[PDB]
């Protein structure tokens, strides 16, 4: 009942900082695919856009 | 004799819990700190328009004090 708390000072020093933004934003970009042709699963799919989760 | 007795929720549950992305919106607006910052501008130049004008008269005083030397 605490941990929210917790998840949101860690947004608030990531999430819109504009030097993490900066570093992540466009890095790695992989389409759904080939997401799906190399075998990726996860987080790694579903950042693509692919609705999947077992 | 004694019942049952084992790690369970308490009758009526738990409370509840907070989830949700809470990153509240402080509060000033974008022509508000412009406006600001013009302001303290504005003022900063002022006064340093006033205490240069006072440096420029205190140098002719001293260089009147030292042509009164001179010969």
């Amino acid at each position: 009942k605490n941990f929210s708390f917790r998840i949101d000072e860690l947004e608030e020093m990531l999430t819109n900082n504009r030097i993490w933004r900066n570093r992540t934003v466009d890095i790695g970009v992989v389409t759904a695919e080939d997401a799906l042709n190399y075998g990726f699963s996860g987080v790694m799919l579903r950042g693509s856009g692919i609705q999947w989760d077992l | 004799a004694s019942k049952v007795k084992q790690d369970m929720p308490p009758p009526g549950g738990y409370g509840p819990i907070d989830y949700k992305r809470n990153l509240p919106r402080r509060g000033l607006s974008g022509y508000s700190m412009f406006a600001v910052g013009i302001g303290t501008l504005l003022f900063g130049y002022w006064s340093m328009m006033k205490w240069n004008r006072e440096r420029r008269r205190l140098q002719i005083e001293d260089f009147e004090a030292r042509i009164a030397l001179m010969p």
